[PDB]
């Protein structure tokens, strides 16, 4: 219709992120005849990255995603005019005023805590926020507008790491703090770690009464001894051998990236060592990088399912039809009622909400500014952030604990 | 061990959710999809993507100048040319893994020995009569058949899989369901007390579908918005005489209808070829159970229903 | 007194007598369907 079409074709709108979400969406926008958008994305592709994130082919490996998807749009469409953005949506650059010139933002990260900030900044604009989220076969969509609904915030012991693990993770999580501490001689840390510490542990008596002990494993001892190769577990000597190779490869502040190959060995391998000496079978590399890189099974389809609802409420919203608005959920089988897709109507602004409300109160009972702060109520420029432009009011009353 | 390194790495986060024995099962299938307008361009990049053995693009019919600006597998400036060949180097570019091809002739043509190279075949754009006669073709030989559309902000997927057989992770429980023929499906009996009773819960959307699976086989085409007046008034009275036809009221498609059911939005072509893909990936690896057998999909309101409608 | 059944988005059938979004014939609570919601994107 003329009124929508006209609103679709002067206003500006912003996209953050150009990943799964971000490619379908960029396209349907586009097609859907969105003259301008602008599109931020912080990383570079990866071959990972081909199986669903169609604007990007094996020759961009290494190059911008919001770049490519850009590039690659305007060959099909070259009187698309987007902006593209190498850059993270949370530099302060991207304040208040940034956020204004935009009728419609939408949502297409990966993660919690960059979704708070631009929420906060919606907020803040008064412009209205599609929220959506994918993981393997299931997802959703909803909208997010101050005033009318709620925002997206509106509603391992050191011990079992350092002393008793006993499930993979525990040794995993350990081998990732040991790729911290070391980075963020094989033989002699071998010994000392694999050997050593686990003699250290053997005096703590009390432990080893109930649970099996761990069992000291020897260097020179360890040297005497169907899927992907990745998917293949390999022997004791092997993981040794690679733990030595990896610490080689490193020597030569480090952040642990699951996609460099030789921090991805170096936990694999300790891991390993790790859970042979407390009695547990070893786990395949393709399997320890699952659980320490948090990998999240993905796929094309339900992201272009959810990237498709995302305009279709974007439409609704620019036609004055917020109403008409819903939360969705995509399921995998239907729901009773024979739902594959279940919309919702949107709630109301929780009254008690830390983010949203009008003046905002938490009681809690540098530490201060990183793990609180920063880490649990999401501010970035730090309790003011004229960055948010949020301010939250903290009573003082596990290291703390909010109430 | 079945697929090269590069293919590891390439289709690896979709391996961590189907396992490597569905990925080998699509790398080993060969899919036709007729009609590559909105709907099915979305399905052929899904396809492609997830890494079948190859995927045969068949559309006889030229880039209009009503055809969309903007298409996300065709250049700009293609007006006349063929449009699945207007479609495979853009299509082609997103898995070079894929032998993707083109076919140019009408699938009426096409011998009932074209389709016995397919392990799926998925009809967009296609008439009545088209999809009775191919989902008879399939049965015959075995062959996965769908079909789907989109018109305005609806959509939907049909599925005939005859007796399927696949697994499911409850340790993986293998599991049987059972489809009808295309034809049963499009023609249900609303007489019995039975069939009275299922249409209290059933979607408007099927009756949708009746009326503009009518209104293609009148006239050779979908409604247009640049016809809209002619063709909302000829689908007022297709309203009226095909649920008239079913001894149903008329007033089960609300009359404005008409407002909600033209052209192709790019959002819809978007969820229903996401869907219809999916379907197509778990029939051709036998893993999870697919829709029995029709899912509908209205825009506007954000429902997706799966109806099980035939038998 | 009451024959409830919570269903999870992955067909997850357990029965009960008496991170989560519950509803009942779509409307929030406040067959039980539950929905998480996902981060990935
Ligand atoms: N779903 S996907 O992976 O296919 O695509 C998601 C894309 C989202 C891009 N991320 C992005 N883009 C723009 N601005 C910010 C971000 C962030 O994700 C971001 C920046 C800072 N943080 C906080 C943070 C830091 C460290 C760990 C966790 C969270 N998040 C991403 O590159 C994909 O292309
Ligand atoms: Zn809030």
């Amino acid at each position: 219709p003329r009124e929508l079409a006209e609103a679709v074709a002067g206003g500006r709108v912003l996209v953050v992120g150009a990943g799964g979400i971000g490619c379908e969406l960029l396209k349907n926008l586009v097609l859907t005849g969105f003259s301008h958008i602008d599109l931020i994305d912080l990383d570079t592709i990866d071959v990972s990255n081909l199986n669903r994130q169609f604007l990007f082919q094996k020759k961009h490996v290494g190059r911008s995603k919001a770049q490519v998807a850009k590039e690659s749009v305007l060959q099909f469409y070259p009187k698309a005019n987007i902006v593209a953005y190498h850059d993270s949506i949370m530099n302060p650059d991207y304040n208040v005023e940034f956020f204004r010139q935009f009728i419609l933002v939408m949502n297409a990260l990966d993660n919690r805590a960059a979704r708070n900030h631009v929420n906060r900044m919606c907020l803040a604009a008064d412009v209205p926020l599609i929220e959506s989220g994918t993981a393997g076969y299931l997802g959703q969509v909803t909208t997010i507008k101050k005033g009318v609904t709620e925002c997206y915030e509106c509603h391992f012991p050191g011990c079992t790491i350092r002393n008793t693990p006993s499930e993979p993770i525990h040794c995993i999580v350990w081998a990732k703090y040991l790729f911290n501490q070391l980075f963020g001689d094989p033989v002699k840390l071998f010994t000392k770690l694999f050997k050593d510490d686990i003699r250290y542990l053997l005096t703590m008596d009390k432990l080893w009464r109930k649970r099996k002990p761990p069992v000291p494993l020897d260097w020179a001892e360890v040297q005497s001894q169907l899927g992907l190769k990745d998917q293949q577990v390999l022997d004791v000597k092997s993981y040794a051998r690679l733990f030595s190779k990896s610490i080689e490869t490193l020597r030569v502040e480090l952040i642990w990236d699951k996609d460099d190959p030789s921090a991805m060995d170096f936990v694999t391998s300790a891991a390993n060592l790790r859970m042979h000496i407390f009695s547990m079978n070893m786990k395949s590399r393709f399997d320890i990088k699952s659980m320490a890189g948090n990998i999240i099974p993905a796929i094309a389809t339900t992201n272009a399912v959810i990237a498709g609802l995302i305009v279709l409420e974007g439409l609704k919203i620019l036609s004055g039809k917020i109403d008409q608005c819903r939360t969705i959920f995509l399921n995998k089988q239907p729901n009773p009622r024979k739902k594959l897709l279940v919309p919702c109507a949107l709630d109301p602004p929780n009254p008690n909400c830390y983010v949203c409300a009008s003046k905002p109160e938490v009681t809690v009972r540098l530490t201060l500014q990183d793990k609180i702060v920063k880490e649990k109520f999401a501010m970035v420029a730090p309790a003011d952030d004229f960055l948010q432009d949020y301010t939250l009011l903290i009573n003082i009353l596990v290291e703390f604990e909010v109430v | 061990g079945g697929i090269s390194e590069e293919e590891a790495a390439q289709y690896d986060r979709q391996i961590r959710l189907w396992g490597l024995e569905a990925q080998k099962r699509l790398r080993a299938s060969r899919v036709l999809l007729v009609g590559l307008k909105g709907l099915g361009a979305e399905i052929a990049k899904n396809l492609i993507l997830a890494g079948v053995k190859g995927l045969t693009m068949l559309d006889h019919e030229q880039v209009t100048p009503e055809d969309p600006g903007a298409q996300f597998l065709i250049r700009t400036g293609s007006v006349g040319r063929n449009r699945a060949e207007a479609s495979l180097e853009r299509a082609q570019n997103l898995n070079p893994m894929v032998d993707v091809k083109v076919d140019t002739e009408d699938i009426e043509k096409k011998p009932e020995s074209f389709f016995t190279q397919f392990d799926a075949v998925c009809l967009t754009c296609c008439s009545r009569d088209v999809i009775v006669k191919v989902d008879q073709i399939c049965h015959k030989n075995s062959i996965k058949f769908f079909t789907g559309d989109v018109f305005g902000y609806h959509g939907y997927t049909f599925a005939n899989l005859g007796e399927h057989e696949f697994v499911e992770e409850k340790t993986m429980v293998k599991k049987k369901v059972v489809f009808c023929p295309v034809k049963e499906a499009l023609e249900v009996d609303w007489s019995s007390e039975k069939a009275k009773a299922a249409l209290k819960r059933t979607t408007s959307d099927y009756f949708l579908l009746q009326v503009l699976l009518k209104f293609r086989t009148d006239k050779g085409r979908d409604p247009s918005s640049d016809t809209y007046e002619e063709d909302s008034e000829l689908l007022l009275q297709i309203r009226n005489d095909v649920l008239d036809s079913l001894g149903i009221s008329p007033d089960l498609l609300p009359e404005d209808f008409v407002r909600y059911c033209f052209s192709e939005m790019a959002p819809v072509c978007a969820v229903v070829g996401g869907i219809l893909a999916q379907e197509i990936v778990k029939a051709l690896s036998q893993r999870d159970p697919p829709h029995n057998n029709f899912f509908f999909f209205d825009g506007m309101k954000g429902n997706g229903i799966v109806e099980c409608l035939g038998p | 007194y009451i024959k409830l059944k919570v269903i999870g988005q992955d067909s997850s059938e357990i029965h009960f007598k008496v991170s989560l979004r519950f509803l009942f014939e779509g409307q929030r609570i406040a067959v039980i369907e539950v929905y998480q919601e996902q981060t990935g994107g």
